[PDB]
């Protein structure tokens, strides 16, 4: 209602760099399988439910 | 055993060829209609939006 119930998926060294940023899709298929299709011009595409 | 020759007194000319021939299809099982358990915690999707 009021604010962003924030949680945060991961913190980690997913090798990123600010010359390239992220473009990402993002399907639902159900309750529980909604993923997160991103990719950069540098590293590997990668998924997140 | 679907052979004529069961049973008689003869019995002089039998042999593997003649005695014991067999149809295997009558030892057939209730294949058909099979069911399995299903395990009640396992998460398998029901809902398709």
């Amino acid at each position: 209602g009021t604010y962003f119930e924030t949680l945060i998926l991961f913190s980690g060294n997913l090798n990123f760099s600010t010359d390239y940023p992220i473009e990402s899709i993002s399907v639902y298929e159900n309750n529980n399988i909604q993923k997160v299709y991103w990719v950069d011009g540098l590293n590997q595409a990668r998924v997140i439910n | 055993r679907y052979d004529k020759n069961r049973g008689q007194v003869n019995n002089l000319a039998v042999s593997p060829t003649n005695f014991n021939l067999f149809n295997p299809v009558y030892s057939q099982k209730n294949n058909f209609f099979t069911f399995r358990t299903i395990d009640y915690e396992r998460f398998s999707i029901n809902y398709f939006p």
